[PDB]
């Protein structure tokens, strides 16, 4: 959040 | 006052159709990709990561892996619409839609998938 390559969660956040 | 909109909160759809989710954004004059993020997320699960015009589908989750993309040619018109493919059971549930555009707002939609002979 807000790479793109890495992986999100909910709300911008990075799980 | 940013407001990310959805024409439509709840789908219906079979088990194999395919199905655009529309989610709609505030695009004043020319879109500027420089400043557009996009998430997609069904219960912890990431569908779309869209940054400015770049994706890795390295991270889309494995099971809508061929199956989802962002139709990108909506997102001038400010629809960022996700179109999912040979719908399946899984698929299922509560989706919810992002969108950072200077400001930030996201809405929920509810898909549900019919069996093919329910």
């Amino acid at each position: 959040f807000a790479n793109p390559h890495l992986s999100w969660s909910w709300x911008x956040r990075c799980g | 006052a940013f407001t990310v909109t959805v024409p439509k909160d709840l789908y219906v759809v079979e088990y194999g159709s395919n199905m655009t989710i529309e989610c709609k954004f505030p695009v004043e004059k020319q879109l500027d990709l420089a400043a557009l993020i996009v998430y997609w997320e069904m219960e912890d699960k990431n569908i779309i990561q869209f940054v400015h015009g770049e994706e890795d589908l390295k991270v889309q989750h494995s099971s809508y892996r061929q199956r989802a993309r962002l139709l990108k040619d909506q997102l001038s018109l400010g629809n960022a619409a996700l179109q999912i493919t040979d719908v399946k059971l899984q698929d299922a549930g509560v989706y919810r839609c992002m969108i950072s555009y200077g400001g930030a707002d996201y809405k929920r939609i509810t898909v549900k998938v019919n069996a093919a002979y329910a």
